């Protein structure tokens, strides 16, 4: 169908959009003097980042599956998904110790918990994809239940890291401090809507493709427009508002 | 290495009707299991991955189902072009493994075999060796048991035996039985006959020749 | 799109080997491995082994292996395979096929023909087969052209080759102790027909260069 | 051959004898009065529940390698060392924080950071066996190379830790209270006997054997030896002068 050429558009204007808001994040590093939310600027970074890794990736899905694209998924899905939600939860704990009233932590601090927090994905993908590549049969002989359930298992700490960021994000609404709730605010909304999203795309995946007789047809358009969707929800309702209200200050 | 055992080897059925593939793995291949089509003269056509999965092209007509050690091909209504071999193949672990092939047939009536004898030719007996020719034209099934008889005795590991395909007109087989012998061998015996049974006949048919009425 | 497109059909000795290659177009050939896969004649399927073009990674199977060897060219996208050592067992159709995910053997090549034996090109042996006694009522006469003591396969036999198409039966070759093939190619006419219309098999044998045209009648010239 | 009849019955001598230890310690358990010394009470006894755990193990490795077998060495084995070494590294953590002058852990701290230490090792333990039993060729087709390339490679981390708890104990030695190093030097003697252990070991499994030109049959008892050697070493390096500390009160 048309999937392979809207998608490949919407992933080509964010690869787009998320260059020219690092470039105005990058600007603002030169201009920002608060000591409090200058820190999670290399955070923001990181996260634009990984934003872009997941536009990239996407033409790995929009590409036929292949014997050497397969590695590519495995691995840098959860990865770049995890760095995302990392870098989420760094900047909805640092949230969480400001609205409280204490000091903020420093910019290292918070890029050790954005960093750090994603190793744990990063050992499961490269054992998963080491294992599979050497010690197994290369995904050659898999079928697509059992390529389905490997990649929806695969992502089960990322899921935690979501549950986890929803949490803390949601922690932020109580305190004595309300200019720092909205930030707080954007990363729940963002957070929900990437869960309904992960939700509606794991169902239909495991569930709703069998269901339609659509399998294994519908399997990567799912997983590309998923991609592609969320993606747009990080550009769209944490970046471009964090990116407002840090303009007017 | 894992045995994939088909059954039956063969069966016949007519156009319209509905007919199934038994395929039995001698160990789990879980859901590993296709199914191929091949007609004689041409390469394997790709039927069924995953034991229930139709590849793109593919007519409605077949499907697979079954796991386990227990899988089934099953084809709905027959037509002209689904007459070919099937073959169930397990992708579970290495090696690859094919089933032995179901050969499927057009069935029809009955029909009984004519029966013709060919004598040697004088330029093959000049060469040195003489060749007797029995021919069974448009006959049905495929098994009809051909004696040689050569003065009423028996002989064996002389003939050698070729059967066409079904005819694409009225779905028929033919035989042709080809004895050979020496020129001294064949300047021996003075009744030459070949004899049939078909369970289209009455009785076992038989005809003869000798040597000085050709 | 996706096309397989072998090498063709190769006659050999029982002490040599032989090289079948496998032209892959209309994909990206560095991405998928490719199974070898012969059949002898009148059996079934035999997988052989696989090779990755990737990393020239081969599988080979128990049986085949110390003379089966699996080579990638990826600048032309061929893959090879050579089997040494032949024996009259040897003589099959091989095909390549690819794999991709998610499935099984879903493109195959046409399939090239090896035919291992000793014996050398020959020509056919046309004969006549003529009844001894036709026209004893029953007008379901029978004529044929023997065809004997050829190499290799094929012959196309044509009965006047524009006319004789009802009831021309061509019987498969069968190999023989010789070495040599034999077929046989018999038409079925009225009995009224024969004795005013003549009979001739065009003999077609390629690799030979023969044509014979030999004339079928009962007994006579 | 001659490692019949020695190993079993040194393993079955430490079970008695860690057994007896293990009643000795809950005995102390509840007849001490300090604060302090009681908060590695706990944690200890789990070390003493990983080295029985090691010695049972011990009888996995002189059956061969069948096919009940391999999951439970390739998963036990690391297990239970990283819960040892993570014991070591807790108390010595909590050494290294008393000494110096400040308080001490809670005794669910400490016990928080040993399952900690080694949940990581769980985790990776738990996805090598399931991908080799499901998504892959089982260990009975694998070759020895390989698998004894899979086993020294499954306990990076456990090394890892190993290398921590070395150094973290040898930073206890500075310090101006006299009453608590001498259970950092019995953690360090520990740790590098320990160290001295596994690289013999490691250098004879992957490069010994195939230089004597005996392999595989001085993999099995290469290992078994090791472990029992191992797990004798921490009861009478560690446990048995703890004890004779503690008793002393
Ligand atoms: C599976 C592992 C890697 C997850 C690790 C999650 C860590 C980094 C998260 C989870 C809960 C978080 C804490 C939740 C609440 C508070 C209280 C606040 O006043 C300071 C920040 C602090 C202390 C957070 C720091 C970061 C934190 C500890
Ligand atoms: C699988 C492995 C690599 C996972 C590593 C993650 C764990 C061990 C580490 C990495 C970064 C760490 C965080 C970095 C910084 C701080 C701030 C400090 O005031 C409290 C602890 C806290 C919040 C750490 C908690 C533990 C932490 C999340
Ligand atoms: C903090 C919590 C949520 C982390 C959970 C870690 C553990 C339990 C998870 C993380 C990655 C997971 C593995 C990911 C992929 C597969 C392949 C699948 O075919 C079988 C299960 C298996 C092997 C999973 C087993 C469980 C696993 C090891
Ligand atoms: C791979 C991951 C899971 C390893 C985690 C290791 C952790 C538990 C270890 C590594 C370094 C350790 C710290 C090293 C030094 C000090 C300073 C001392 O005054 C108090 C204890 C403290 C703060 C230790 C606490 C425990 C510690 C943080
Ligand atoms: C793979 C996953 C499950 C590994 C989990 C290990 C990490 C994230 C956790 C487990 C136990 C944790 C420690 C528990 C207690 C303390 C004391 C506190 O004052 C500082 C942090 C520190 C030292 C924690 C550091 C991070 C830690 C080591
Ligand atoms: C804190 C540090 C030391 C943790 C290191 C974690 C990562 C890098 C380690 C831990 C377990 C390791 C795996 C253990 C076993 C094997 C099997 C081997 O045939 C290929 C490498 C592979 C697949 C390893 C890859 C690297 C790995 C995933």
């Amino acid at each position: 169908g048309p999937w392979g050429i809207i998608l490949e558009s919407l992933a080509i204007l964010g690869i787009v959009v998320t260059i020219l808001l690092l470039l105005a994040f990058l600007f603002l590093m030169r201009k920002i003097q608060d000591c409090s939310q200058w820190n999670v600027l290399p955070t923001q970074l990181l996260f634009l980042l990984s934003v872009l890794g997941l536009f990239g990736l996407a033409f790995a899905f929009i590409i036929e599956l292949n014997q050497q694209t397969a590695p590519v998924r495995y691995f840098l899905f959860g990865v770049l998904f995890a760095l995302c939600f990392s870098c989420l939860l760094a900047h909805a704990s640092n949230l969480v110790k400001l609205v409280r009233g204490c000091v903020s932590f420093s910019w290292t601090t918070i890029l050790c918990i954005a960093i750090g927090c994603s190793l744990l994905q990063i050992i499961i993908a490269t054992e998963y994809v080491t294992l599979i590549m050497t010690r197994g049969m290369m995904f050659v002989n898999m079928t697509p239940c059992q390529l389905n359930v490997d990649f929806v298992v695969l992502l089960v700490y990322v899921l935690f890291l979501m549950a986890l960021t929803f949490f803390v994000s949601k922690a932020t609404f109580c305190g004595p401090c309300e200019n720092w709730k909205q930030h707080g605010r954007l990363i729940f909304i963002t957070v929900l809507f990437s869960i309904i999203i992960w939700v509606v795309w794991i169902s239909m995946l495991l569930r709703g493709n069998p269901q339609f007789q659509r399998q294994p047809q519908w399997d990567d358009p799912v997983v590309c427009i998923a991609l592609v969707t969320n993606a747009w929800v990080f550009l769209l309702l944490y970046i471009v508002p964090e990116l407002c209200i840090l303009y007017r200050s | 290495d894992i045995q994939m055992t088909q059954s039956p080897s063969s069966l016949s059925a007519s156009v319209g009707d509905r007919v199934t593939i038994t395929c039995k793995a001698s160990q789990n291949v879980a859901t590993h299991v296709g199914w191929y089509q091949q007609k004689p003269g041409k390469a394997p056509k790709r039927l069924i991955y995953s034991a229930s999965y139709r590849y793109s092209g593919v007519p409605s007509r077949f499907s697979g189902s079954g796991s386990g050690t227990e899988f089934t091909l099953t084809i709905s209504n027959l037509q002209p072009e689904d007459f070919a071999t099937y073959y169930c193949q397990q992708y579970n672990r290495y090696p690859y493994t094919f089933g032995q092939g179901t050969k499927l047939e057009i069935k029809r009536t009955v029909a009984a075999p004519s029966v013709f004898i060919f004598p040697p030719s004088d330029e093959q007996l000049k060469s040195g060796t003489a060749s007797v020719v029995c021919l069974l034209n448009n006959f049905y099934p495929r098994e009809a048991k051909v004696q040689w008889k050569v003065d009423n005795a028996l002989q064996s590991g002389n003939s050698q035996e070729s059967v066409t395909e079904q005819d694409s007109k009225d779905s028929t087989y033919s035989l042709s039985s080809t004895l050979t012998l020496s020129k001294a061998d064949y300047e021996k015996h003075k009744v030459y006959a070949c004899e049939v049974t078909h369970q289209g006949l009455s009785s076992p048919v038989t005809k003869s020749f000798n040597r000085g009425e050709c | 799109q996706v096309q397989l497109v072998q090498s063709g059909a190769e006659v050999k000795k029982p002490g040599a080997s032989v090289k079948v290659s496998c032209k892959a177009s209309g994909y990206s050939f560095t991405g998928y491995t490719m199974n070898w896969v012969r059949q002898a004649p009148g059996q079934g399927l035999e997988w052989m082994g696989l090779i990755n073009p990737y990393n020239s990674d081969t599988n080979y199977a128990q049986k085949l292996q110390g003379r089966v060897t699996m080579t990638t060219d990826t600048s032309t996208s061929t893959a090879y395979m050579e089997l040494r050592s032949l024996r009259s067992d040897d003589t099959a159709v091989y095909y390549c096929a690819r794999v991709a995910l998610r499935v099984a053997l879903d493109y195959w090549g046409q399939g090239t023909l090896v035919t291992v034996s000793s014996a050398s090109t020959k020509g056919p042996s046309v004969f006549p087969l003529a009844p001894c006694s036709r026209s004893t009522s029953e007008s379901t006469a029978a004529l044929g052209c023997l065809v004997k003591d050829y190499f290799p396969e094929p012959v196309t036999v044509s009965w006047n080759s524009g006319a004789l198409t009802s009831g021309v039966h061509t019987f498969p070759a069968v190999l023989q102790s010789s070495g040599l093939y034999s077929l046989s190619s018999v038409v079925t006419v009225p009995s009224s027909s024969l004795g005013t219309k003549t009979y001739t098999c065009n003999v077609d044998h390629k690799p030979s260069n023969t044509k014979v045209d030999k004339r079928v009648e009962s007994k006579y010239g």
